[PDB]
């Protein structure tokens, strides 16, 4: 499930932008509904950065779904839309952080 | 079509287990967390725990991390209630629920070294009014049975308007229920009229025919 | 642990009025998260809870703004602005902000219906049930309206309490009636000693009690 995955610290969430006032609009309106940190896999049990963010997103989003709807919520389309894309710089951030420590 | 069915209703001795289940389908099983609640008769909705259907770490309430297991079986979106060494209080219904918003029809378990008793279906027929209505109201009578619950129908389903089923009572140690149905004077005894019973417990499931 | 304290526990509203339901918390449901997870649930007569709003004012999918839910730190409200039919049942809150999540103690919702006399039928034990020394003299008073019924039984003209047992049903989903099951139980000893069973009841409808009665002698 998450053996061997960390928690890693928090970040400010990525700002994203989707043209349309509205669905951009959305994402602002409700990112407080989303993580602001990932879970993921040492640096170094993988082989390049793809690998790597690929795990820890559906890692991460999924981990957040289970322990969030547990108390009380509902994810639609566009909020796991607006959220793999959040997730997916999140990771990469993490990435270079991990790297960069290595 | 998002739905969580439980396994059957159940009676148990006091120090005996049991392990309740409950299927779910129509959504991702693992993107979401199940929640267990408990409801002793007649009190109201107690949260024993949740379970992280993706990680599979189950967590107990104060109160039921002691003698309680919530497990899964990811394949299959089915999580496990199990509770171990019954006592009396353990007494209730059980339901699961797919984080907050949906719940199975619940499972009811007993726990008491009382000893199951069938249930004796007696039919009821008029005798009062006829045709100042032109309705007739026929019924069903099962008494002196135990535990709960007791399934009912009419017609093994087909009759399912106008019937009223009442709460089950409280005897000695018996519980009595009743039900009725209302049809146009014509239909009777035109049409055949049949009381469906069963008595999970019992292993029991009877039918009574209603007649003038 | 958080305690959750939802008023009134009853509601009467009349079709197209309001409503507004409370659930207070001994504690702010604010969550670490900066959420606050509170959720209101209906369950209809008969089903499973079914939640409506979460996170306090988020409709789930389905739900008319007609239904809204607002509070915070520690007050929060369900409000009906145009109640209907549909409506009837029991709403309640629920918490998932704090270990361990606790609910509200319920709020039966009546929707007001016009009045309705209940139709009485009374039936005497049956056959296979006398055989075995038993005789059990239902009588059922279906689809009936306000709530508040009343029922007596006289065993030749006096009235009778022992052995006699009770039973209600929720308001109807489809009709908004009530409907009520009384159960006369006795030997068949004494049953066969007696001669004309009542059932009388005493409702809104009626200023004079609704009789239904037959004679064992099948006469």
């Amino acid at each position: 499930g998450l053996g061997g995955y960390m928690l890693g610290s928090a970040m400010s969430r990525p700002l994203i932008h989707f043209g349309n006032d509205y669905e951009d609009r959305y994402y602002r309106e409700n990112m407080y509904r989303y993580p602001n940190q990932v879970y993921y896999r040492p640096v170094d049990r993988y082989s390049n950065q793809n690998n790597f963010v690929h795990d820890c997103v559906n890692i991460t989003v999924k981990q957040h779904t289970v322990t969030t709807t547990t108390k009380g919520e509902n994810f639609t389309e566009t909020d796991i839309k607006i959220m793999e894309r959040v997730v997916e710089q999140m990771c990469i951030t993490q990435y270079q952080r991990e790297s960069q420590a290595y | 079509q998002i739905q969580l069915v439980q396994s059957g209703p159940e009676l148990k001795k006091p120090g005996e287990t049991v392990k309740i289940s409950c299927k779910a389908s129509g959504y991702t099983f693992t993107n979401y967390g199940m929640n267990l609640v408990k409801q002793a008769p007649g009190k109201g909705f107690e949260w024993m725990g949740w379970i992280n259907t993706f990680t599979g770490e189950p967590t107990y309430a104060d109160d039921f991390k002691g003698r309680f297991v919530f497990s899964l079986d990811t394949s299959a979106s089915t999580a496990y209630l199990q509770i171990n060494n019954l006592k009396n209080e353990d007494t209730a219904t059980y339901f699961f629920t797919r984080g907050t918003d949906y719940w199975g029809q619940g499972t009811t378990l007993t726990v008491s070294s009382a000893k199951t008793t069938a249930p004796s279906v007696y039919p009821l027929a008029p005798v009062c009014g006829d045709t100042t209505g032109s309705s007739v109201t026929l019924g069903c009578l099962v008494k002196g049975y135990f535990p709960e619950p007791v399934t009912l129908t009419w017609n093994s389903g087909s009759l399912s308007s106008g019937v009223h089923t009442f709460p089950a009572v409280l005897q000695s140690d018996l519980y009595t229920l009743s039900s009725s149905v209302t049809v146009t004077s014509s239909t009777w005894p035109s049409q055949s009229i049949t009381c469906n019973v069963a008595h999970p417990a019992s292993s029991t499931k009877v039918d009574k025919k209603i007649e003038p | 642990d958080v305690v959750m304290s939802q008023t009134p526990l009853t509601l009467s509203v009349t079709i197209g009025q309001p409503a507004s339901i409370s659930c207070k918390s001994s504690q702010s449901l604010l969550d670490s998260d900066g959420k606050t997870y509170l959720n209101w649930l209906l369950q209809r007569p008969g089903q499973s809870p079914k939640r409506l709003i979460y996170l306090v004012s988020r409709l789930d999918s389905g739900v008319p703004d007609r239904f809204t839910g607002s509070g915070s730190g520690t007050d929060f409200t369900l409000k009906i602005s145009r109640v209907e039919a549909e409506d009837l049942g029991i709403y309640f809150c629920w918490q998932g902000s704090h270990f361990p999540q606790t609910f509200g103690g319920g709020t039966k919702l009546e929707i007001k219906r016009a009045d309705a006399a209940p139709t009485v039928s009374i039936f005497p034990p049956s056959s296979e049930q006398l055989t075995s020394g038993g005789a059990s003299v239902v009588c059922f008073l279906n689809n009936f309206y306000p709530k508040d019924i009343n029922v007596k039984w006289k065993i030749d003209g006096s009235e009778r309490q022992n052995g006699v047992l009770n039973s209600w049903t929720d308001q109807d989903s489809k009709d908004s009636t009530y409907s009520m099951s009384s159960t006369l139980t006795l030997t068949k000893d004494e049953y066969e000693r007696h001669n004309s069973y009542t059932c009388e009841a005493t409702h809104k409808t009626s200023t004079s009690p609704i009789v239904k009665s037959f004679n064992r002698n099948e006469c």
